[PDB]
């Protein structure tokens, strides 16, 4: 489950795993948010390719 | 390590290869209760001292 695999990838930069659980709806949507960006980061201007 | 389920009973094994173990005191650690974490299920782990408590 890609809920349980954040806690492997969270475990491996030396963060416990009840850090991801405790918080897993404010990071999902830091990554829902972060993502967002990236297509206005690369529409808004063009020098980035 | 992993929780894991035949269907019947709960083990953790280690995520690299299929070793079961009963879920005792010293094989996990606990934070916190059942409220904030999202997906937990109801089980009972293992404690150690109560054979030599009782005893
Ligand atoms: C998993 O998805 C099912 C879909 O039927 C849902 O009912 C259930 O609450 C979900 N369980 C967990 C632990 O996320």
């Amino acid at each position: 489950p890609f809920p349980m695999q954040m806690a492997y990838r969270f475990n491996g930069i030396g963060v416990t795993q009840n850090v991801l659980y405790e918080n897993q709806k404010l990071i999902a949507n830091q990554f829902n948010s972060a993502i967002g960006k990236i297509q206005d980061s690369l529409s808004s201007t063009p020098s980035a390719l | 390590g992993v929780f894991v389920s035949n269907g019947t009973h709960w083990f953790v094994t280690q995520r690299n290869f299929y070793e079961p173990q009963i879920i005792t005191t010293d094989n996990t650690f606990v934070s916190g209760n059942c409220d904030v974490v999202i997906g937990i299920v109801n089980n009972t782990v293992y404690d150690p001292l109560q054979p030599e408590l009782d005893s």
